[PDB]
């Protein structure tokens, strides 16, 4: 299950584009099995709005369109079982 | 574990269904499943064009059902 | 069956309101509220997205099409502060 | 066994060869890129994706007069959640 | 006399056209169908609104987005 | 009754494990090559594991 | 000239193709992939795959300065490929 | 990580843009929310505006929000005394 | 006391004609006679035809199978 | 030296002075390697984010000195061109022309040959528009100049190059420059206009030979 | 592996040891190309693999004779300890870039060592550095595309 790859990804500064277009750039803190993504140091740009700094966010896992991971990620040692 | 929706109050009653895409329908309830698909006798369609369209026995998927109004007194 | 569905279980026979997926909001008194948030309510006013008002003495709204449910603050105190 | 003969054979034959797939997503952004992995939901973790969508300048004149432009952006490593997948397509 | 998974059993390999809920159409020989009825089509041509915009090759079509399946 | 001969009671596989090739996942990983050391080891002559 | 057509995928393929972005044995096909990667997952040049092999062989890697040049080179690739015309248009102020 | 957010003044964004702020008291496996003290917003939400920081606002009180329509959370201030 | 699957049971005991209407595509309707279905409520249909109501167009289809979570109604 | 970016329209046109080769006492053994070393010095001047990795030479006698002078950059690709692009039409426009001729010092004059067409349309169709303008101005100078202004009321800004037109005026002037190009070609190339498909119209505006 | 085993030409050791978790049926010693192979009716659990490199001259660059000779020399030797009598010896000719193995084969091991030797002569980085070192010693290059 690929969500298990995401909960190995604790303390990474990823951006997340949602289904409402809102791009959330922040350090991921927790993932559920339903991809319920809890983030900190959040810079959230809701689209057609100016971006807002917020200290903590918790996206529901259904409403994620995609993630964006940084360049420096070792996934070949992360997607193993 | 899917319990049936509690609708023997509404059996054999004249109800107006609201359906998904702003739609509407009227008829007598005849039964259900745990998924709240409803079977309807004496179905009048009642579109938004304003002219009322009788059908009879129809089946409505429970996904599309927003609300029931029992027009008859239960 | 977690704590919010137990809260709407403890809102049975009480004044409750539901805003729906299309935008209609329904202010009345509940009769039955199930596991899957289906609500059979009574003495209820329907407010469409038109802004108009209607009333009828009963309704039965499907649970997944509920957007949210205005509950009374009779239930805000007891007993779920242990949560 | 039947991991390699189902309809997800388009994905498990494209992650073996590391070939690029074209994904028409739900908001009509097109993802071109190589599948690093996928699962039942098509939660495809992808490497080196060109995300190509269309815009208009949205009435820059004031008279609603412009032609759609093809924009694209590069993403290095993404985790595309697979509900928003409409179609995945191996390349010719 | 013929139920849906026997039907898709009946047409794995013939040219069909599966129509999405979003108005797209896909013509080609489909390869396989799972329990959820995701579809694998080979030799596909994508008909947007009754007019094709391209030959595409091999496509996976996700189950949450099909509207119907038509045997041509 | 033909509703039992259909093989009745509308199903919804939510939570229940699905039948076949639906569960197909595949991960393409390749780890870094763990080579061994030969020159200037301080260790005894055969390789370490 | 091809727009990514709304309600359409095939125009994006015609766009990306235009842009050039594309004993009784068992009895089976062993798809041997022999692939050299670093820890980040990048597909490795055979000269630097041999360099990693030889660093691990000799037990003595690079010095500090060559690692500075190599690491700064990799983030030069990362900063380049993640992307002054607008600044030129704004200066063209005269 | 949500039990580290109980009884807070939480800002919950819906999938329509109808924002709530209230008492994050109870949640569910589907993230069905129970919010006391909650008020709603559509257009302008405060970062010390030039005109006024809270209009397009309605009183509702206590809500059960279904998790199907829910997107995000943020705490805006510390919990009150009561 | 009859069920929905009792109606579609009796209806492919009839093999008469029915018209399915869709989730939120209110102008789009599809006429057909069911040959078979089971519990996910995907339906194969006999010589189906898409009727667009606001232009009243009958685009012929043939032997169809339509996906279960798309239907809003089946009117005989 | 016309160093034209198709994507960003940033034309790096280097002025080459008369005094560089009026008294040089050399053959083309200075000339090839000199234009190669100066375009390499442009590459060395710009940062690594703005350095190209693909360089296309119009004239085929320059990729072999570009192989020699760019061994400090093995990351870049030096290919020839089958389509030649008329950048002497840039000389024919008065701004670049007297800019070049009045320049007493060799310098690295910048331009953006798409004026601000990147906020309106693509970079591909802006390139096709620019090469329509350049080839039509190559086949006839003042005829394509007076076509380039559909009214004599329109003006270009002193920071622009081409006159400021919007989409309707641009499509009409584009079909005017296009059939001007094909009319001059069919006047010269012995064959009529209507025997050519749009692939052949494409590689006639692009500069290939059928 | 001993550090001087890569050029320990007279004798040998083992490089890889495969443990089965079962008992393999294995075959008689046949070459890497011997597509028709008969089953040796012994059953084994551990299976060694040797990598013998060589630099063939013109007389003796037959890698099949070399692999067969080195296998039947080293399995029947006193100065070369193998874990099992059953295993394979892959010989690789660096001067001619040839490869063949001769020893025993369990099921699937013959197409695996075939395709693995193919990809390992096409793509090995130390072989690549050997090849371009030879190319820079001979001053012989290919035309760039």
């Amino acid at each position: 299950k690929l969500v298990r790859f995401l909960m190995k990804l604790s303390h990474e500064t990823v951006t997340i584009e949602l289904k409402n277009g809102t791009q959330v750039h922040g350090t991921i803190t927790g993932v559920d099995v339903s991809m319920n993504t809890h983030l900190k140091a959040v810079k959230m740009t809701l689209k057609n709005r100016e971006p807002v700094q917020l200290e903590t966010l918790s996206i529901r896992g259904n409403n994620i369109r995609y993630f964006i991971l940084p360049d420096s990620l070792p996934l070949d040692t992360l997607l193993v079982d | 574990k899917a319990h049936p929706p509690e609708l023997k109050k509404f059996m054999d009653k004249k109800l107006s269904l609201k359906l998904n895409g702003g739609r509407h329908v009227q008829g007598i309830l005849r039964g259900f499943d745990p998924f709240m698909n409803l079977v309807i006798d004496e179905c009048v369609e009642m579109a938004t064009s304003g002219q009322q369209n009788n059908i009879g026995m129809v089946v409505i998927r429970g996904n599309s059902i927003i609300m029931l109004e029992a027009l008859e007194r239960v | 069956i977690g704590v919010p569905i137990k809260v709407l279980h403890e809102a049975e026979g009480h004044i409750v309101t539901c805003e729906t997926n299309t935008g209609e909001v329904y202010r009345g008194k509940l009769i039955e509220a199930e596991d899957n948030m289906n609500c059979q309510m009574s003495n209820i006013t329907v407010t469409y997205r038109d802004g108009r008002v209607a009333q009828l003495e009963q309704v039965y709204i499907r649970g997944s099409k509920i957007r949210f449910l205005i509950l009374p603050d009779m239930l805000k105190n007891a007993p779920m502060l242990k949560s | 066994e039947e991991f390699n003969t189902g309809p997800l054979s388009v994905l498990t034959q494209s992650v073996k060869n590391n070939t690029q797939v074209l994904i028409n997503c739900r908001n009509n952004k097109k993802l071109l890129g190589r599948v690093k992995a996928f699962d039942r939901h098509c939660n495809m973790v992808l490497e080196n994706v060109k995300e190509m969508w269309t815009e208009v300048p949205k009435s820059g004149k004031g008279k609603k007069k412009s032609k759609p432009v093809n924009k694209d952006r590069y993403i290095s490593k993404m985790f595309l959640r697979g509900d928003s997948v409409i179609v995945v397509l191996r390349n010719p | 006399p013929l139920n849906p998974k026997p039907f898709l059993n009946g047409l794995t390999g013939k040219p069909v056209m599966v129509k999405l809920k979003w108005g797209m159409e896909y013509k080609g020989y489909l390869v396989s169908v799972d329990g959820y009825m995701n579809m694998q089509l080979a030799n596909t041509e994508e008909y947007i609104d009754g007019a094709l915009s391209g030959h595409l090759g091999e496509v996976l079509i996700r189950c949450n987005n099909v509207l119907y399946i038509r045997g041509v | 009754i033909e509703m039992m001969k259909l093989m009745a009671s509308f199903d919804s596989t939510k939570g229940k494990k699905v039948d076949g090739s639906v569960n197909a996942y595949a991960i393409n990983v390749s780890q870094k090559r763990k080579y061994r050391q030969y020159m200037n080891r301080k260790g005894g002559f055969n390789r370490p594991l | 000239e091809e727009p990514i057509v709304n309600r359409g995928l095939a125009a994006a393929l015609l766009l990306c193709q235009n842009k050039g972005l594309l004993k009784e044995k068992d009895g089976y096909k062993p798809d041997v992939k022999i692939e050299y990667v670093d820890e980040t997952g990048r597909k490795l040049t055979p000269k630097e795959a041999f360099r990693q092999l030889s660093h691990r062989f000799h037990g003595k890697g690079s010095g500090k300065m060559k690692t500075e040049r190599r690491m700064k080179k990799l983030d030069e690739e990362a900063l380049l490929k993640k992307m002054l015309g607008t600044v030129a248009l704004l200066q063209e102020q005269k | 990580k949500m039990l580290q957010h109980i009884d807070y003044r939480m800002r919950c964004i819906l999938q329509d843009g109808r924002i709530f702020i209230g008492t994050f008291k109870a949640f569910d496996k589907h993230m069905n929310l129970i919010l006391c003290d909650c008020d709603e917003f559509r257009k302008i939400k405060p970062k010390n505006s030039k005109q006024a920081e809270r209009e397009e606002k309605r009183v509702l009180g206590l809500v059960l929000l279904r998790g199907e329509n829910l997107v995000s959370m943020t705490v805006e201030g510390p919990p009150p005394k009561d | 006391m009859v069920q929905p699957i009792n109606l579609i049971f009796r209806y492919l005991q009839n093999r008469s004609r029915i018209q399915v209407w869709l989730y939120e595509q209110v102008n789009m309707r599809i006429e057909g006679c069911i040959i078979g279905f089971d519990e996910y409520m995907n339906l194969v249909l006999d010589d189906a035809e898409e009727i667009h109501s606001k232009t009243k167009s009958r685009k012929q289809l043939g032997r169809i199978m339509l996906k279960g979570d798309n239907i809003t109604l089946l009117q005989s | 030296i016309f160093i034209f970016n198709p994507r960003t329209g940033q034309l790096f046109l280097k002025i080459i002075h008369t005094s560089v080769w009026a008294g040089q006492k050399r053959l083309g053994q200075l000339a090839k390697w000199k234009t190669a070393e100066e375009v390499a010095a442009l590459i060395r001047s710009l940062p690594v984010e703005e350095q190209p990795k693909q360089i296309i030479v119009t004239r085929k006698g320059m990729l072999d000195p570009l192989e020699v002078h760019l061994l400090d950059f093995p990351n870049i690709v030096i290919k020839g061109s089958e389509l030649q692009l008329p950048f002497q039409a840039c000389l024919k426009v008065e701004k670049f022309g007297d800019l070049i001729l009045k320049a007493t010092e060799p310098q690295m004059v910048l331009f953006n040959l798409y004026d601000d067409w990147l906020k309106t349309i693509s970079s591909y169709t802006a390139f096709s528009r620019l090469i329509l303008i350049l080839r039509a101005l190559h086949v006839n100078n003042d005829r394509a100049k007076v076509i380039l202004k559909p009214d004599k009321t329109t003006i270009t800004e002193p920071h622009h190059i081409w006159p400021t037109l919007t989409d309707e005026e641009w499509i009409k002037v584009e079909v005017q420059l296009k059939d001007l190009i094909l009319a001059d070609y069919g006047k010269k190339n012995n064959v009529n206009v209507a025997s050519l498909t749009q692939s052949e119209i494409r590689d006639i505006i692009l500069g290939m030979e059928i | 592996i001993h550090p001087r085993k890569s050029y320990k030409m007279n004798s040998s050791c083992a490089d890889i040891l495969l443990f089965a978790s079962y008992k393999w049926n294995v075959s008689r010693p046949s070459l890497l190309a011997d597509s028709k192979d008969v089953m040796d009716s012994t059953t084994t659990q551990k299976y060694w693999i040797d990598i013998q490199l060589r630099w063939g001259d013109y007389d003796s660059h037959d890698i099949e004779r070399y692999a067969r000779a080195k296998f039947l020399d080293y399995t029947t030797d006193n100065m070369s300890i193998y874990p099992s009598p059953t295993g394979v010896l892959i010989a690789i000719d660096l001067a001619y870039n040839l490869h063949s193995a001769y020893g025993n084969w369990f099921p699937g091991s013959k197409p695996l060592i075939q395709q693995a030797m193919a990809k390992i002569m096409k793509a090995n980085p130390a072989l690549y550095v050997l090849r371009e070192r030879i190319r820079k010693g001979l001053q012989l290059y290919s035309s760039e595309p």
